[PDB]
This record gives C-alpha cells, sequence and structure tokens, in this order.
RNA sequence: GACGGAAGGGCACCACCAGGAGUGGAGCCUGCGGCUUAAUUUGACUCAACACGGGGAAACUCACCAGGUCCAGACACAAUAAGGAUUGACAGAUUGAGAGCUCUUUCUUGAUUUUGUGGGUGGUGGUGCAUGGCCGUUCUUAGUUGGUGGAGUGAUUUGUCUGCUUAAUUGCGAUAACGAACGAGACCUUAACCUACUAAAUAGUGGUGCUAGCAUUUGCUGGUUAUCCACUUCUUAGAGGGACUAUCGGUUUCAAGCCGAUGGAAGUUUGAGGCAAUAACAGGUCUGUGAUGCCCUUAGACGUUCUGGGCCGCACGCGCGCUACACUGACGGAGCCAGCGAGUCUAACCUUGGCCGAGAGGUCUUGGUAAUCUUGUGAAACUCCGUCGUGCUGGGGAUAGAGCAUUGUAAUUAUUGCUCUUCAACGAGGAAUUCCUAGUAAGCGCAAGUCAUCAGCUUGCGUUGAUUACGUCCCUGCCCUUUGUACACA
C-alpha cells in the first residue's frame, strides 16, 4: 500500500519570540 | 442525603480518608486506610 | 442575608413528596410547597 | 451560573491543562502545542526531516 | 478512521506516563513496555496498589468491571536523594560513578536551578564516552529530565546515558566509524 | 582570556559584484507605537519586537472595565446539634433578567453547614532580575579537549602549524611532537531510475462472452460499480541494486585538489533537509503546564461565573502584506492540467450525484472511518476563439447606498458570501531597502493549521518557468593568526 504521512507543524517556542522556527513531526503509517 | 448516595458509590477528601492525584480533569479520587 | 426566621412555633399541598410538614403559605391563593 | 458555551475555544479545553489557548484540533487528540511537544515522541510521533 | 486511530493508540499510551512518574514514582517507575525500579509497592499490601485504580483505570478511563541503562529509570534513580538531602557535588559523581563501570559507553547528568539565589548554578558532571550526535544517538543514549520541587527555587535535572555498541544488546554492532581487520 | 576605531589572511546573496524580483510613494488588509479612552487586557522593540505569543478576539476566549451570582474557604480546635440548625422556594416591588441579589410572607428542606479563631487554598495576579523546562542568538559558524613525550619554577604552552586546499581543525604538507576521542563527516528522512526479482477492480494498460456510434473488408472512440481473460511499462514500494566525482583530458608541485568532457536517471558535498561539541547571554515565556520559589491575595475576591462593552476605536509615524497602474493586459465563451493533503457512533465530518435557485444558498438522496466516496479535488496563472483601441475609461476596485442568503442564544462597529448602482487615488513610486544562482528567482492558484464562523496569515504543494555569476573584499558583518592593553565586573 501507498503510506501516508501524519504531519504536525508547530513553532518550536512556548511564547512568541526568536527567529520564526518551525518543525514538522511525523507519524508513518504502515 | 445528597451527601448520602455517594459514601457507598465507593465500595472530606482532606483528612486523608482519601488520596487525591490529578492528571486530566476528571479526579483520580483513590482511597486511604 | 436571610432569616426563614424561627417561628414561635406553628392546609396542605399534594403528593406524597410534600410530607406533611408542608403547611401550605399562609397568604391567600397559596397553593406551594417549600420543598420546591 | 452558565450559558450556552456549546461550540468555539471556550467548548474545547486541553487534556492536559484545560488550556483553551493554541488548539489543535487535528487527528482527535486536542491538545495545545505548547503542550504537545513535550508529549510527542511517545506516541510514535518522530522527526526525520 | 484509522489515522484518528493509531494516534489513539499512542496519546492513549501517552496520558499513562502522566499517570506514573506521578503515582508510582516513590515506588519506584522506570517505563510503561511495567519496567520499574522497585517493583512490590507497586503490587501493595498483598492488593493494596495492584488494583487500587485498575478500578479506576475503568471508572475513569471507558472500562469495565473484568477488561541502569534506562535515564528514566535513572534520573529519578535518586532524584529522591536530593529532595532527602546530600551534597550535590559528591552525589552526582556516585552516579556517574555507578552506571560507567557497568560495562557503559558514557554518562552525564547535570542539576539546573539555584543552588544559591543568584543568576543559578548549572554544573555538569559527565564521565566516559557519549556519542553525540547523529542518528547513532537515538540509538545509543538515554536521557531523562524531572523537575525537582523544593522548598526554595524549583531545579531540574537532564541525566543522559549511553548504550555500549560492543555490547548492544539490540540493532547495530558498534559506532558506524568501525574499521578492523587482521595481520 | 575578552576587547581595539592595529596588521595579515579567510569567508558569506541576514555582504558586494553581474543582473533578477519586489516593498518604502496610492487604496486597503493586518501587527507596533501613538492617541483616545470607563476599558481600548497584554508580552515583545536591531539583526535576534512590529500576519510574532498560533494572537484570523462578535459570546466565549479574556487576562480589560461597568456591573451582578457563587462557595467550588478541604480539614483541626473552639460555637448554633436531638426544646430545628440551616439551604432551597413559586410569584410580586427590585434588577439586565423566567434571580428569592434583595424586601415583605410563612412556609420550608433536616446535625448536610451557618460564625470567629486557626488553616486552607484558587489566581491569564507580580517578579524570565529568585526559578524548572524549553526556546531563541553569537551560529545560513569550525571549533573543542585529554594520554605519553617536548618547553616552562610557574600560571601555561606544544600538539591545535608556515604554505597550499576544502563547505569545514576538510585534508596534502610541514613539523616536538606522536598517536587519539567529541564537533564537521559518517549516520537518518524525502525527490527522483531499475523495462529487474517481489507485486494487486481498491493502481494503470492492452484483451474477451460480447455492446454503443462514423466509415464500412475490421480499424476510429469507447461502455460493461458481484461479465470473463491477461499484464508489471506507467502508479505505488517490499527486498535490494546503482555514483564511485567512475574514466579520460586542463592545471598540478610530490600531491591534497579546483576549472572542462564523455557516460549519462544522476556532477553545487547528486538536490533538500533532520541531528548536533566546548561555552555562553540577567535574552523571551510565571499570558502553556496540576512547573513554579517567595511575596500579593483568599467572601463588597484579583478566585469562578452571568449580563453588556473593549482588544478593530483615528489630525499621525512605522512593519509583514493583498489588489494594481493596464495591449505579454481586462471582459467573455472555452480548452481543461496538477500535486500536497484532511474527513461522522451516541454522530453530523468529507458531499458526489439528483432537483429548486440569479447566485449566495435551499432542498434531496447518496457514496465515504477512507489507494474504494467526495476527487481525475475537470485549480489558477493558463489558453484557443473573440471582444474594448488608451481618459484615469471597463484598467482600478476604494469609499458609499439598496436588496437576497449562510453561521451561530447572540453578526449592530458592515464575520462571510452572491446581485445592482457607486467608481477614490494610483499615470511604474524619493532617500532608502530586501530576497535571490536551477526545476532557482518570480508569477499561479491548491490543500492543511486556524475554523461555529471569517484570510489580504501560517506550514506546505504542485502548474509555469527566466536573466545572470558559477567571482571578489569595495561596503556590512563573521572566523583564524600577529600585536597593544592600566579591562577579568572583561
Ligand atoms: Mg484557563
Ligand atoms: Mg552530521
Ligand atoms: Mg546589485
Ligand atoms: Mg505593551
Ligand atoms: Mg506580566
Ligand atoms: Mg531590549
Ligand atoms: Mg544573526
Ligand atoms: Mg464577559
Ligand atoms: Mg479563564
Ligand atoms: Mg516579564
Ligand atoms: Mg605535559
Ligand atoms: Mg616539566
Ligand atoms: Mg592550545
Ligand atoms: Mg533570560
Ligand atoms: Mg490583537
Ligand atoms: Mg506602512
Ligand atoms: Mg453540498
Ligand atoms: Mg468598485
Ligand atoms: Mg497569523
Ligand atoms: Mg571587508
Ligand atoms: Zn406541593
Ligand atoms: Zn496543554
Amino acid at each position: 500500500l501507498p503510506t501516508k504521512v501524519l504531519k504536525i507543524s508547530t513553532r518550536k517556542t512556548p511564547n512568541g519570540e526568536g527567529s520564526k522556527t518551525w518543525e514538522t513531526y511525523e507519524m508513518r503509517i504502515h | 442525603e445528597d451527601r448520602n448516595k455517594i459514601h457507598q458509590y465507593l465500595f472530606l477528601t482532606s483528612k486523608g480518608y482519601v488520596k487525591t492525584q490529578f492528571s486530566w480533569q476528571y479526579y483520580y479520587y483513590t482511597l486511604t486506610e | 442575608k436571610h432569616k426563614k426566621v424561627k417561628l414561635a412555633v406553628l392546609r396542605e399541598c399534594s403528593n406524597p413528596t410534600c410530607g406533611a410538614g408542608v403547611f401550605l403559605a399562609n397568604h391567600k391563593d397559596r397553593l406551594y410547597c417549600g420543598k420546591c | 451560573f452558565s450559558h450556552p458555551r456549546r461550540y468555539g475555544k471556550g467548548s474545547r479545553q486541553c487534556r492536559v491543562c484545560s488550556s483553551h489557548t493554541g488548539l489543535i484540533r487535528k487527528y482527535g487528540l486536542n491538545i495545545c502545542r505548547q503542550c504537545f511537544r513535550e508529549k510527542a515522541n511517545d506516541i510514535g510521533f518522530n522527526k526525520f526531516r | 478512521s484509522k489515522k484518528r486511530k493509531l494516534v489513539a493508540d499512542g496519546v492513549f499510551y501517552a496520558e499513562l506516563n502522566e499517570f506514573f512518574t506521578r503515582e508510582l514514582a516513590e515506588e519506584g517507575y522506570s517505563g510503561v513496555e511495567i519496567r520499574a525500579t522497585r517493583t512490590q509497592d507497586v503490587l501493595g499490601e498483598n492488593g493494596r496498589r495492584i488494583n487500587e485504580l485498575t478500578l479506576l483505570v475503568q471508572k475513569r478511563f471507558k472500562y469495565a468491571p473484568g477488561t541502569g541503562l534506562s535515564a528514566v529509570a535513572q534520573a529519578e534513580s535518586m532524584k529522591f536523594k536530593l529532595l532527602n538531602g546530600l551534597a550535590i557535588r559528591r552525589a552526582a559523581y556516585g552516579v556517574v560513578r555507578y552506571v560507567m563501570e557497568s560495562g557503559a559507553k558514557g554518562c552525564e547528568v547535570v542539576v539546573s536551578g539555584k543552588l544559591r539565589a543568584a543568576r543559578a548554578k548549572a554544573m555538569k558532571f559527565a564521565d566516559g564516552f557519549l556519542i553525540h550526535s547523529g542518528q547513532p544517538v537515538n540509538d545509543f543514549i538515554d536521557t531523562a529530565t524531572r523537575h525537582v520541587l523544593m522548598r526554595q527555587g524549583v531545579l531540574g535535572i537532564k541525566v543522559k546515558i549511553m548504550r555500549d555498541p560492543a555490547k548492544s544488546r539490540t540493532g547495530p554492532k558498534a559506532l558506524p566509524d568501525a574499521v578492523t581487520i587482521i595481520e
């Protein structure tokens, strides 16, 4: 089967200061 | 008696007589001796 | 802040709900049970 | 002592906080983003690229 | 669904350990799999804790009447030891004294917070060989971090260990640098 | 050591060149100040504040204010307990109120809690200058240490370096060093190719018992959701293969290597990322945490709630932006091309397909827990065929009026949409300034997050696809040496 990645793009910081850096976690099913 | 329905819904969270632990909003009220 | 005052002591309505300690209100027209 | 609060953000609360802030209603988990990455890897959500 | 499902495999798998280093910590918890440090006080007074909350596992979680080479076990191994009271100077070298000749490559322990109320102590205690980093760390480390609540200023540990890649016990057999032949 | 406005080197499109694409000039969107305010909650102010705290706020959120409920002050001592403590109460005056807030009234529920001492204890209340954690920046950087030996009484130094070279303390080389470990690299994810083994009405293609139509000696184009037969080339992806700069030139010095060429699926580390050393900094967050020290507070509450308003309020400056100024354009048929992706059990999510409708939308089923249905998401730029011949004219859609819907207890200060009239600058933007080297820039629209609702936002995505350099310190910055110091709080 084709696998579908589950992606949750959330910004890396709790507050709203820094550079606007994001990061995508994956869930890889099969 | 409003209080009396819960007393054996079981078998004053303070004086011990049941220890409390939170973990997400619906109250794991688990018992003493 | 209320008193429900002490009553230098003392009809009736229906339903085994209202249990004979339910003497209806001494006003006028009153068919009222202090229970509810 | 209550009035219609059926939908919206006052409705949904964080599992770990009841924090109405930062909700992520994706994949039926319902946690805020401050909150999630702390509890991230233990769900099998990892980082590859 | 199936997406909203395999998440719920894990997001149910998750809140458990929120409920585990809260209730079984003093009773010696290591990790769900139930990995543990101490293991009687998990059962209870021959029955006091075994079922005190399996009976609450249901009447909270929708059920019915009837259905030292790890850091997360070593970052609380002796997190008690601090809030009970010892020197934070030699006690920390003890644990990296401990695991290191347990055939283990590398270990590192830090304590962060107010030793004395200032811009706050952050001293660090290492010993050994700690690969970091790339992909070979996910394989070879364990690190835990537990907030320590003492009466004047919260502090916090960041323990790290590493598996001896030689006596690996699973997966790769040595560092991906590995070189050797015979003369 | 750190620092210098001292000297060498070395390096970067948060530096420049050669050029590309834009903003600051206009309307409007949004965020910041201001200002106004009962309140306009607030954090952040250089790169590293200002479409940033998911911060797209109508209630909520809500922290703000004008008001109004509540005990959800456990419990320990001490008081009304069994000659009723005490909560509740329908309606009425009150009040926003179908609020017993409260007043009258007399009912009334029943050792449940009413009161002070004491103790709690909730807090988006204060202190990111008491903290955890995490995060951001130096750093889109090459650095860092120890063993034995050498040098020093010593702190220290050597190793860790002239010179090349590399993206790099990457290596050749040189060497009082030698041999090492961390960092870079290796490692891991993804976009490509395999005519190969391993493969299927959930994928895609021929083909058959046969079926639809133009020509008609057998082809055109199909149709056949429980009608048969085939295939692994596409797809997808299990196991693996393959790129090693391989080979041969151009220049090397002895090489380390850099500029060509062929092979070619693949020549900037093959492309794009994930990780990440030794140390930092009063950096940001108590407005994420049942993380929180200590204080402030705890019954006319700063707790929680109900009602209503506010964060968006405009002589103004600024930041991320969207629609453009039109003839490579706009209007109009119409050809019709994606890829990335999400979706409903105590339930209303993805809506085909019907049918009403001017559209918005209505209504009606239906498939879909999902390679099956929505979905070939029949996207847009596009583009083929027409149209309007350069005014501010339709370019432009701003302000502004009238009418129909959709969400929602609740759209008024237009949530949002569709229709008709309105038709404001703006005529390519000053000083400045950004981003950028290949499937890149740029244009285009599409999903997902947000979401009851709402994009001019975000994270991604594919369609279309250039110019130009494949270089240097001239500026701005950073790293290594040398040097000076009365700095070490550096
Ligand atoms: Mg809250
Ligand atoms: Mg690496
Ligand atoms: Mg230029
Ligand atoms: Mg402010
Ligand atoms: Mg504050
Ligand atoms: Mg500042
Ligand atoms: Mg910077
Ligand atoms: Mg309110
Ligand atoms: Mg609140
Ligand atoms: Mg602050
Ligand atoms: Mg020596
Ligand atoms: Mg000596
Ligand atoms: Mg040295
Ligand atoms: Mg700080
Ligand atoms: Mg705002
Ligand atoms: Mg501006
Ligand atoms: Mg529909
Ligand atoms: Mg207009
Ligand atoms: Mg935004
Ligand atoms: Mg220069
Ligand atoms: Zn009655
Ligand atoms: Zn949370």
